[PDB]
């Protein structure tokens, strides 16, 4: 299995890009987690409202 | 009473009254 070290590094770069994108927009997920803890149920219209 | 129901839909589980007929 010479094809096991290739997928791992691809997922590593995917994780790095996801981390770099999530770090800058951390306030969005922070307020959104506060909202989810506040009101138990949650939809996509609330996504688009709370993207600010 | 604890329930797994969202807060937005709470008004949709009650039967609203209707205006009675008046033309007779």
């Amino acid at each position: 299995l010479s094809n096991g070290f290739f997928r791992s590094n691809t997922r590593s770069e995917s994780y790095q890009y996801l981390s770099n994108l999530f770090i800058s927009n951390g306030t969005l997920l922070d307020r959104m987690t506060k909202t989810l803890l506040k009101k138990r149920w949650l939809f996509s219209d609330e996504m688009k409202i709370g993207f600010m | 009473r604890e329930s797994t129901m969202p807060d937005r839909f709470r008004y949709l589980t009650k039967e609203a009254p209707d205006s009675p007929i008046i033309w007779p």
